[PDB]
């Protein structure tokens, strides 16, 4: 309810050569700040995996003769490809948030969004159902979790104030 | 992606027949390829060796661990290709190499445990991941339950891994009793030189190391590797080793230990000498893995060991996969199938392979001379970097032992090549069946990497100097 | 007259440029060996966001008088 | 500290010097885990710390799964052989 | 140097070797195949107790003696200790050339072990990493791992000795006409 | 019996020595047997809630240590999927 | 240079295709489109390595510039 932090955080830390926006961006922001390139990556994976299994069947077929894989496998393939692509897109947008890749558009968008939020007397980064202690635990669980995309998915859904920026 | 894969494959395999498991393996192989292609840009997070703590402080993510994870994905891709693509479309090769229904799921869960070992920062995560690896790899040894040898190996492996896990848990709980912590970040200069702590730490190191065959506890794992199927041996002889040695290299636990030095010398001598009278192929390769594990034990005494370990583990993985693939390819020309599970056992069954397939023997020669460490191949640069580190850090007797072991191991490495380039009566003149395209390409790619990877050493060092220093 | 060898001065200059490149690589290798094994920050080595090593423990029965510097 | 070390050491010796059974091997593994958990919980009480109890309940879960898997492997061995003998694992 | 107490260290040596031989005999008794009991630990052991005790006594006695005779602490003492230990291990085979070979070869091996520092470990303050390395700066005495562009000539003449080309003054300046 | 007794002595004494940080080896056992002096149990009034050990285990396991719970889930999945793979024979 | 690296990586790809065909006990020109596919694949790997290396050097030069 108070939305004030319990522990000290870095201020404007440098994960790369470009400036920082959010060190633990919300799922909503990471998906809304996506570029058309990210959706293109999503479609690319979605199309590449089923085409991949058909290409494999063309190279070395399971039985003796070539037969296009079942629509069963193509369906599961499309679903898994969309998942892989959403992962890559989320990672690209999150790295734009961290300052690892070029993030000028996202910087100006975040500036305007935060200015509008201040204009509307809203808290920056939102109001949470959780106590401050659970906000802290959630941030510590979710911060920099995209590094483990190869192993597990983890995303921020908690609206905590521990994004690594100045107080205002 | 792995957990998504596991939760997807469990359902999709439950709702599928046994006629579909090969295609399932193909699907998940392409999945892993797409992941390693599209998500590998995350290396930019670790610029200037930026390190991240995740899930509280239960996991650690750096360039070392990202690299080991990419390597484990590459290994899983190759091992899944060996199960998802038939070598020959004959009844024999549909009797020898068939995937079982749950095998891919267990492989992915074991990969999960491997990565949660290397990424571990707290001992609770380490223990959970060690058990998730070891239970899954028990079941992988046991899934071919129509083999007497494999069931026997399953049970031996269960009991010995159980005892060594008891040792790991005792070490962890003693560390906690002393320091009231499960985290090695809790250690510094002051705590090391103020508390005598080497018994606990070396107990942990040995409980982890005897799980990969460090002498004098090597015979049981060598029997397990002998007695298991070939396409299971290729996995269970490599991935646990990568996982545990990577954890022990990232965690600087044995920086100048006398016990680890002694046991590493013993591993070298045993792994070089004991492989000289071996007549079987898998035991020979097991002793090869043992002596390479010794070479990698040596760099647990350094405190700056990332480049040497990563180079050597990458080249050993490539060589291991290549040699097992060559032995898998040689089954078409051996004149006597021994078992449904180990179709080739003895080295003299490779006699005359140069007259049936000469370029397969060229591949074998390249891999054998990389194992020996002959330049310009990759094992030479591996051994060179290891020697550089250990001589920069003052291990002068171990270096001479290393040279002597490199020499003694060459004999049993050359046994294979020698019998392969011998003459044979009843050669092959024609065959209308052709081996797979994909597996041929994979083997050729590994051989070309072994042969021509030295061209990029400058570039690799320049990238290392930015991401690891 | 068929003998057209590169002159001594140009040979010396090319060799000197080669040796300068080699000494540059030497000094780079020394610099990199020194920048490694140099103490890094808590933010660079462990945690760039939560950069406070000081632990704040439980919260359910927090006693005034339990914190200490 | 004492009860746990004693149970652990005696279970380890009864595992190592077992020329009788496989069931004794299973039992000695389980009792070894028990001994570790007891040392762990005594230290948890003395330090007034939860990490020990967390590790202990995790060991309970993991040992249960270990028992399940081990006794499935034994059942496969028995599928093929039909008798689990004094020796030969 | 500081002298070694031969008989005390060798008595500790003998007791340690005896305990180790007992442990190895027990291990052999439990690992063996045939019917065995608590009687056979010393009846059917292949001279393990005598191996351990003889090797221990011989090595420590010879090491400390050579260190006290030579009045030094170096690897040659380990060469002698290995010679003695190999002589003990080779007297078991009741043959002369095997005895000689055992002596000579384990002498060479343990002497290499001593030459390299008498340690399977590292010193770790004499290693190249922890020691001053690279080019030495201003006329300072070159240490072991340091490098120098130009060395002193008095140092060369002392380390090497005069003769066979190497002289305290160059030849051309030494034969230059005083003009 | 010889190896049993040797190992009993060695393992027990090392297990009791391993818990203390003192440098001299004999003193490391002598501190382990130093269970002579009683602990004072004083009472504080700071704990206002009714939190017991199980409550705190749940709190830390579901907030501070959620990852190990969601990994134990996969361990239990193995506990289901392995035994079926090993004991059952799938028709086709 | 980029072009040299791409040519060499394509040569490695041709070598893989050749060695594959020979392990298969086929002629070396069995399916010549595989040479093109191997060339572009290995050239893509080489381009990736080239770009990674170039970004690394740019980083170590930006450090000098900021120094
Ligand atoms: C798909 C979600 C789409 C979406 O945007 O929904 C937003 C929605 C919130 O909608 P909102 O009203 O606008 O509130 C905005 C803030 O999020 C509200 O902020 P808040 O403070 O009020 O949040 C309160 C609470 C509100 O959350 C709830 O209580 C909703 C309950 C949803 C139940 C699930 C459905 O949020 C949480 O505390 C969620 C904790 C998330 C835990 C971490 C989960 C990430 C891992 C997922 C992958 C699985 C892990 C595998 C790892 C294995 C390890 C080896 O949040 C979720 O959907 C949570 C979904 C988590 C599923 C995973
Ligand atoms: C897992 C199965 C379950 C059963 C478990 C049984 C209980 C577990 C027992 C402990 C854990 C097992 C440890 C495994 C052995 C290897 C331990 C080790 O290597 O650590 C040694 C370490 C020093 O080595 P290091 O750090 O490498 O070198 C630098 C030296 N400054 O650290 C040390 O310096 C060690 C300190 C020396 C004291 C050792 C204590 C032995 C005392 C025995 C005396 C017995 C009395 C005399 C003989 C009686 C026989 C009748
Ligand atoms: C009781 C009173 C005590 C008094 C206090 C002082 C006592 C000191 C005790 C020291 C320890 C003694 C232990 C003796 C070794 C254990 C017994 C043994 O036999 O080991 C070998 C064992 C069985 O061998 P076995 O069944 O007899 O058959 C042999 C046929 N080849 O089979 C095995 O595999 C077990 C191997 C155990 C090895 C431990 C590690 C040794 C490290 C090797 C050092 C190598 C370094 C040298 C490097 C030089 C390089 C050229
Ligand atoms: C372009 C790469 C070369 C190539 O395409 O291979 C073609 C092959 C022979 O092709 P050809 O016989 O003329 O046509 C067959 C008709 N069906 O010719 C070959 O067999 C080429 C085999 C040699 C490749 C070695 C790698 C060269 C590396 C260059 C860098
Ligand atoms: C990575 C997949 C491994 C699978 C096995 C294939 C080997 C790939 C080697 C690329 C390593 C790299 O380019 O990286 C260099 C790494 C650290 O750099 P990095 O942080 O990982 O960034 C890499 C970013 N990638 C993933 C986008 C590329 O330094 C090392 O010590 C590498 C030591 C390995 C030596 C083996 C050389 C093999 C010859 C290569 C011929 C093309
Ligand atoms: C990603 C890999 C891209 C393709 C590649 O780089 O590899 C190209 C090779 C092509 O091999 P091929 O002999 O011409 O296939 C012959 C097939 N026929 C006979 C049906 C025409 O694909 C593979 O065999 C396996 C790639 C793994
Ligand atoms: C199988 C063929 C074997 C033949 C190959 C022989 C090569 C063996 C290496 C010989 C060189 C070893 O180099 C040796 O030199 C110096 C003296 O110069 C020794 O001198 C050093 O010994 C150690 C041990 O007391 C201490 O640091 C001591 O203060 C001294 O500085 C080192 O202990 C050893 O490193
Ligand atoms: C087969 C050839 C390859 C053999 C493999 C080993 C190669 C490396 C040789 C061993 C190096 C030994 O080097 C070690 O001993 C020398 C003495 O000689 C010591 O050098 C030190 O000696 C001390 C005297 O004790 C003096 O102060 C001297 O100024 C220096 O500081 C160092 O402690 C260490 O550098």
């Amino acid at each position: 309810s108070s939305s004030t932090p319990l522990v000290k955080t870095s201020v404007n830390y440098s994960y790369g050569d470009y400036p920082l926006i959010d060190a633990d961006p919300h799922f909503k922001r990471v998906v809304g700040y996506m570029r058309p390139s990210d959706y293109g990556v999503i479609g690319l994976a979605t199309a590449a995996l089923p085409a991949g299994i058909c290409f494999a069947e063309w190279l070395d077929p399971v039985k003796g003769k070539f037969a296009r894989p079942s629509v069963k496998f193509l369906r599961v393939a499309t679903m898994l490809g969309f998942a892989v692509g959403f992962g890559a897109a989320y990672a690209r947008s999150s790295l734009r948030f961290f300052g690892v890749t070029e993030n000028a558009r996202e910087y100006k968008k975040d500036e305007a969004q935060m200015a509008a939020r201040k204009a509307a007397g809203l808290e920056p980064y939102g109001t949470s159902s959780l106590t401050p202690e659970l906000q802290e635990i959630a941030a510590k669980n979710s911060a920099h979790s995209i590094a483990g995309l190869f192993i597990f998915p983890w995303f921020n859904f908690v609206n905590h104030p521990y994004h690594g920026r100045e107080q205002k | 992606m792995l957990i998504l894969a596991i939760i997807s494959l469990i359902t999709f395999v439950s709702m599928s027949k046994l006629s579909d498991n090969r295609a399932i393996i193909r699907l998940i192989n392409i999945y892993l390829i797409l992941v390693l292609v599209l998500d590998s840009f995350l290396y930019l997070l670790f610029l200037n060796n930026q390190t991240y703590t995740v899930m509280g402080e239960l996991l650690i993510f750096n360039s070392f661990t990202f690299y080991i994870d990419m390597l484990i994905y590459f290994i899983m891709i190759v091992i899944s290709s060996l199960y998802g693509y038939n070598l020959y479309n004959n009844n024999l090769y549909k009797t020898l190499f068939e995937p079982k229904k749950e095998l891919i799921i267990l492989f992915l869960i074991n990969i999960l445990g491997a990565l949660l070992i290397v990424h571990s920062n707290d001992f609770i995560t380490l223990f959970v991941a060690i058990e998730l690896q070891s239970y899954s790899i028990y079941l992988i040894t046991a899934i071919y339950n129509s083999s007497y040898k494999a069931s026997k190996a399953s049970m031996l492996y269960f009991f010995m891994g159980g005892i060594l896990s008891i040792l790991i848990a005792y070490s962890i709980n003693t560390y906690y009793s002393v320091l009231n912590s499960y985290t090695l970040h809790s250690l510094d200069s002051l705590i090391i030189n103020t508390l005598d702590l080497n018994l606990i730490l070396i107990a942990l190191s040995l409980g982890l190391l005897f799980k990969i065959g460090i002498a004098p506890l090597h015979k049981w794992l060598i029997s397990i590797y002998e007695n298991t199927p070939i396409l299971i041996t290729i996995y269970i002889s490599l991935i646990p080793k990568i996982s545990i040695l990577s954890y022990l290299v990232l965690s600087n636990i044995s920086i100048n230990s006398l016990v680890i030095s002694i046991l590493a010398i013993l591993t070298l001598l045993v792994g070089s000498v004991g492989g000289l009278l071996q007549i079987k192929i898998k035991r020979l390769l097991a002793f090869s893995g043992l002596t390479n594990a010794g070479y990698m034990m040596l760099l647990l005494l350094l405190n700056n060991n990332e480049f040497s370990y990563l180079y050597y583990i990458t080249q050993y993985s490539i060589s291991h996969l290549a040699i097992f693939m060559i032995i898998i390819f040689s089954i078409y020309y051996i004149n006597y199938i021994n078992n449904q599970y180990n179709p080739i056992i003895y080295v003299n069954q490779l006699k005359g392979l140069i007259h049936d397939n000469a370029y397969l023997v060229l591949s074998m020669a390249i891999v054998v001379f990389s194992f020996i460490g002959i330049p310009p191949l990759l094992g030479f640069f591996g051994k060179l970097n290891i020697l550089m580190s250990i001589l920069n850090n003052g291990y002068y007797f171990i270096s001479i032992v290393l040279i002597v072991a490199s020499l003694i191991s060459a004999l049993y490495y050359l046994y294979l090549l020698n019998v392969s380039i011998q003459d044979k009566n009843n050669i092959l003149i024609n065959s209308n069946e052709t081996v797979s395209s994909v597996l041929s390409y994979i083997l050729s790619s590994l051989i070309i990497l072994i042969t021509f990877g030295f061209i990029y050493n400058s570039l690799i060092i320049d990238i290392f100097n930015v991401y690891f220093n | 007259t068929f003998f057209h060898p590169k002159s001594r001065e140009d040979i010396l200059n090319e060799e000197a440029k080669i040796v300068q490149a080699l000494n540059n690589q030497r000094e780079l290798t020394i610099k990199m060996h020194e920048l490694k094994r140099e103490e890094k920050d808590y933010a660079h080595s462990y945690s760039p966001l939560f950069s406070d090593p000081v632990p704040q423990g439980g919260s359910i029965g927090k006693a005034p008088g339990s914190s200490r510097e | 500290m004492f009860i746990g070390t004693i149970i652990l050491v005696l279970s380890f010796l009864g595992f190592v010097f077992n020329r009788r059974n496989i069931i004794l091997a299973f039992i000695c593994l389980e009792t070894m885990l028990l001994g570790i958990n007891l040392i762990l919980l005594r230290n948890s009480v003395l330090f007034d710390d939860i990490s020990g109890s967390l590790f202990a309940i995790v060991i309970i879960i993991l040992a249960g799964v270990e028992s399940a898997i081990g006794l499935s492997l034994l059942v496969s061995y028995y599928r093929l052989r039909g008798v689990i003998n004094s020796y030969g694992i | 140097f500081h002298p070694y107490n031969t008989l005390g260290l060798a008595t500790q040596s003998a007791m340690v070797g005896l305990g180790a031989g007992v442990v190895a005999a027990a291990a052999r008794n439990s690992l063996a195949t045939g019917p065995r009991n608590i009687l056979t630990t010393f009846s059917k052991s292949g001279g393990v107790v005598t191996i351990f005790t003889g090797a221990s006594i011989a090595y420590v006695f010879t090491y400390c003696s050579a260190a006290n005779l030579r009045e030094r602490k170096d690897g040659w003492n380990h060469m002698w200790a290995g010679a003695a230990t190999g002589a003990v291990l080779g007297a078991r085979t009741k043959l002369v050339p095997a005895f000689i070979g055992w002596t000579v070869l384990c002498g060479a091996a343990c002497g290499l072990f001593g030459w390299t520092g008498a340690r399977f470990n590292a010193d770790r303050k004499a290693s190249l990493e922890q020691s001053p390395k690279g080019f030495v700066q201003e006329d300072a005495h070159q240490t072991f791992w340091e490098v120098v562009h130009r060395r002193p000539l008095s140092l060369t003449v002392e380390q090497l000795g005069e003769g066979r080309g190497i002289n305290a003054v160059p030849i051309a300046t030494a034969t230059e006409a005083p003009n | 019996l010889p190896l049993v007794l040797i190992s009993l002595i060695v393992l027990t004494i090392s297990g009791l020595m391993i818990y203390s940080n003192d440098s001299i080896l004999i003193n490391k056992l002598l501190e382990a047997f130093g269970n002579d002096y009683n602990t004072i149990i004083t009472q504080d009034w700071f704990n206002i809630e009714n939190t017991t050990l199980l409550t705190t285990i749940g709190n830390v396991l579901l907030t501070n240590n959620a990852f190990i719970l969601l990994v134990l889930a996969i361990v239990l999945l193995l506990g289901i999927i392995g035994p079926i793979s090993i004991t059952m024979k799938h028709k086709e | 240079a980029l072009f040299t690296s791409l040519v060499g990586a394509s040569g490695l790809g041709f070598a893989t295709k050749f060695l594959s065909n020979k392990i298969r006990l086929k002629p070396a020109g069995y399916y010549p489109l595989g040479y093109v596919f191997s060339g572009v694949a290995w050239a893509g790997l080489g381009l990736v390595l080239h770009n990674v290396h170039q970004h690394s050097l740019e980083v170590l030069e930006k450090k000098k510039t900021a120094l």
